[PDB]
């Protein structure tokens, strides 16, 4: 029967489809149900409860912050002065090396994207009696770089879009964090994973105490102040990239490759002790032995310029001990010919104290010595298990 | 129509520019040069704060520059390469005399952010009997460019929307520039970006295209001044003074 | 379910699609957007500005040429003979080899087509006092041959199409090139990258001085003729082809390979001097020694018939030293049985050199011996940085 012997059509090879994209095209693949009209229904049991939206998530109020109060706040005074971008950490307390962080469904999102551009708010939840009575301030003033965050007093905020709260019968109140770029959107502060592609954020609000807080003596003088965060009005989000928030299912990192930072070979075992070149005897330092000048030297961390470096111990149960596991730590050359490793309190602490050597500083600097842990630290001085293994963390300055 | 009648006032007519408490007068037309379409307002994307200007204030006419020029100048030498933002504090600055002193300029001093419209004027008194020319010329974004050395030329800027100014019959260049930057505002000082190039929306720059071609004797030596309005502006972002920013050098 | 067992479609693979074309064809890919209906809309503020056309294009004037007018030019003399095609140059000063020009917007276009069949025009910017008079002439003579470029008089152009300006208080005026040719369209000047692929220009025009200037004691004699060109009211353009244009960005060219012009073995250094055997010692030529008949032996190079060839070296930090680096020579047989080094002021005066030598001439002419470098040029007569790089230029004639 007849020859369709007209030219045959042209077609052009490609090989899967598509791991973008999916908002509105039909995709064909092979469905392992037994129907080609296969798709599941939701009864009226199974109810289709959310409402799966960017901003069904991004008006959920989360815990972020506690400030306690105290009439011993004085008439000019701050409480906190936390970040104003949907990306506003709090810490939580422990162990490992990677520490863990709270977020709000305001932080989860956009964790996920690059950019946002919205309009945020607080709601700071005041417990307090009805015999309690002070007044707050709180203000989002755009343009606060690094060095600018500090200088800052609660009467130069006054001069930005700023508000303050009566209470006395009225305890919690919200405010609405304006936006004021001169970008449209704003990129992550926090971009993974990724060093010097992150920027930060466009500006912050403090909460100083306009007027302190005046405690008759049936009820107590400290107050907590909860702060909720959650996107305001109209917090948008722009465009989906790599997240930069992990799991909490499986918080382990196999160390690459196998470059664990750790002691020069023979630099072991170490306790934290004193040296009189460093500080004159005043604090805390990794020494490998008792005797003169055996301080621990430690290899040298390249570091890119726009970054900073200090270590956190894998196991806790193998850290030199003093009063507490020191698991913190920061590396820096000692001048006497080699690098020292510097005990710290905390990962705060260490984080600290690479912002002011990696910031163009040195070591006998007050503001780096207040950082230092003191000699009265040094406990009983037990020495670690061996040369355990410390990583090196990174962050930009 | 050419009747000569100069009387004891010798005839002629003066066009005026104000505008804004400052009349600026110009006895020859200009000859304009709009590089771009005028700038919508932007206030209402970037920032949810104050949103306005400054009118009789801001959009007034200050003088931010004024040159020499003279036959030694060769055929391609910039008398000017100045940045536009900017270079209305800049000049002021550096006459030892701060920005908070002059009220084009004090809403910089407080607010953080900046967009609008420039207007500029060139003006010269050169004299019938001199023969040169001169080009003022606009550029977006000057110092984003890397070799941009190659582009900073004569021949270069002819290409491109320019005003043209020649010593006889002297003359003024209108040139009208509105807002183009990639990012809808400007930075007024340190931000949390934009760390350096603050302020900065493009540099205006004035070179020769002939010398003043001078008889035996003639006047040597000219004169340029520069003149600027911040008109249909926007300054969302109150900052105190003290996060402020004294512009970078010359 | 039902077997569709008709016969199936025919079809005949292909690879890809498509290099060209774009003017009007969907062209399906893998977008990586999230959707499948992203297409970039342009805000009010972020507006298309251009008008991006060929035409948009070809209407802007760029500068391309400066005439200093004098009231010492004769009632009889010319003051620029420049092309009247796009591919009309301005050579700008220095430094490396390959030496970079002046184009106009009506000249980067149609640097990428290879026809053009338009009209243009040029602007002549005559700045000038009301007290000074003069009157100039313009012609655009077609057929305008090598040799028939001289032989000509500002009497023989007013038989073409030519316009006289008279100049009081009245500067500039604009004068409107026709376009006369045998062909419909106008195939390149410059065919890059290709030597014998590209056809002169269809004619030019000229820019006498009709009646010499008339300065009074109070303002100069000397004036500046600035020179404009665009495209005119029809300049059209034909059809895309590989651009005779290079960057700007990026001015280098690594040498293949490595084919670098450089003296035969054994004649290094070498100082610009003088031979008793060249122009009888009153002309500049490379030498390797002080002493008799040294002069430095060349390599011979093959060109191909229709070409021209000479030398322009690498850097001018390891060129000879006279006057000044003798960065430019032309190489010829020295009929004392080799080819000679002979250094010339700059690529034009090289160039000219070879117009004339391989135009099929002696050594011994008036015409090339006023190229020839005088022997007051050699000064201290500094030798070379050894046998530094020279790489050859290659024009048609
Ligand atoms: O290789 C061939 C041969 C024929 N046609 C016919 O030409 C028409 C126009 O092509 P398109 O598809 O519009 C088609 O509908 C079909 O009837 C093709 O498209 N491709
Ligand atoms: O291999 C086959 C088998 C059947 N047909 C049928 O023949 C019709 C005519 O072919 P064309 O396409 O016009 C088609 O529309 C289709 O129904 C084909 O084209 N190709």
């Amino acid at each position: 029967n007849p020859s369709y012997q007209q030219s045959p059509r042209h077609f052009v090879p490609t090989g899967m489809h598509s791991l973008a994209l999916g908002t509105n095209l039909v995709e064909p693949l092979h469905a392992l149900r037994l129907d080609a009209a296969g798709t599941t229904q939701h009864p009226v049991g199974c109810a289709p409860d959310e409402d799966m939206t960017v901003s069904s998530i991004a008006s959920r109020y989360g815990l972020i912050r506690r400030v306690q109060w105290k009439k011993d706040h004085a008439k000019g005074s701050l409480l906190l002065q936390l970040d104003a971008d949907p990306f506003v950490e709090q810490r939580i307390e422990g162990t490992n090396p990677i520490s863990l962080y709270w977020f709000a469904p305001v932080g989860v999102v956009s964790s996920m994207f690059m950019q946002w551009r919205g309009s945020l708010e607080y709601r700071f939840d005041i417990i307090a009696s009805q015999f309690h009575t002070g007044r707050l301030i709180v203000g989002y003033v755009p343009g606060l770089t690094a060095s600018l965050q500090l200088q800052m007093d609660y009467m130069k905020l006054k001069s930005s879009s700023y508000v303050v709260f009566d209470l006395q019968e009225s305890n919690s109140f919200t405010f609405e964090v304006p936006y004021v770029s001169y970008r449209p959107w704003w990129v992550r502060k926090y971009g993974g994973n990724y060093l010097p592609s992150s920027t930060d954020a466009p500006s912050t609000l403090f909460m100083y105490v306009q007027v302190p807080l005046i405690p008759m003596e049936a009820v107590s003088d400290t107050i907590d102040i909860n702060v909720y965060v959650r996107g305001g009005s109209s917090f948008e989000v722009c465009v989906p990239v790599q997240p930069s928030l992990g799991l909490n299912w499986n918080t382990d990192f196999i160390l690459r490759n196998d470059e664990e930072y750790r002691a020069k070979t023979g630099y072991a075992p170490y306790y934290a002790g004193v040296w009189h070149s460093f500080n004159n005897s005043n604090s805390l330092v990794f020494r490998w032995g008792s005797a003169s000048d055996q301080i621990a030297q430690w290899p040298t961390i390249s570091v890119p310029r726009g970054e900073l470096a200090f270590l956190r111990i894998k196991d806790g149960k193998q850290a030199a001990v003093g009063t507490q596991p020191w698991r913190t730590m920061v590396v820096w050359p000692s001048g006497h010919g080699y690098n020292i490793g510097i005990p710290t309190y905390n990962a705060e602490r260490a984080r600290q104290l690479a912002q002011h050597l990696y910031g163009g500083g040195s070591l006998t600097d007050e503001k780096a010595k207040q950082l230092f842990v003191p000699a009265n630290q040094q406990g009983p001085g037990k020495v670690s298990n061996g040369n355990p293994v410390w990583e090196v963390m990174r962050a930009p300055l | 129509m050419d009747n000569p009648n100069p009387g004891p006032d010798g005839e002629g007519e003066v066009e005026l520019e104000k505008d804004s408490n400052v009349v600026l007068t110009t006895q020859r037309d200009p000859s304009t040069s709009i590089p771009a379409p005028v700038s919508v307002k932007w206030s209402r994307w970037t920032s949810n704060d104050v949103v306005d200007d400054y009118a009789t204030i801001t959009s007034r006419w200050y003088q931010i520059a004024e040159f020499v020029w003279s036959k030694d100048d060769p055929f391609d030498k910039e008398l000017a390469r100045l940045i536009l933002p900017r270079a209305l504090l800049s000049s002021i600055e550096a006459n030892s005399d701060a920005i908070c002193d002059v009220p084009n300029t004090i809403p910089f001093k407080v607010h953080a952010y900046w967009r609008g419209d420039m207007e500029v004027r060139v003006q010269i008194n050169s004299n019938k009997f001199q023969v040169g020319q001169l080009q003022a010329t606009w550029y977006y974004s000057d110092h984003e460019n890397l070799n941009i050395s190659s582009k900073r030329s004569v021949y270069g800027f002819s290409q491109m929307d320019h005003a043209l100014i020649s010593a006889s019959a002297s003359n003024e260049a209108k040139l009208v520039i509105p807002f183009k930057h990639v990012y809808p505002f400007l930075p007024t000082r340190i931000v949390p970006d934009w760390t350096t190039g603050i302020l900065d929306m493009g540099a205006l720059n004035i070179r020769v295209i002939a010398p003043l071609r001078m008889s035996a004797t003639g006047p040597t030596t000219c004169n340029v001044v520069v003149f600027i309005k911040l008109n249909n502006s926007e300054f969302t972002g109150t900052s105190s003074g003290k996060f402020y920013a004294s512009q970078i050098r010359a």
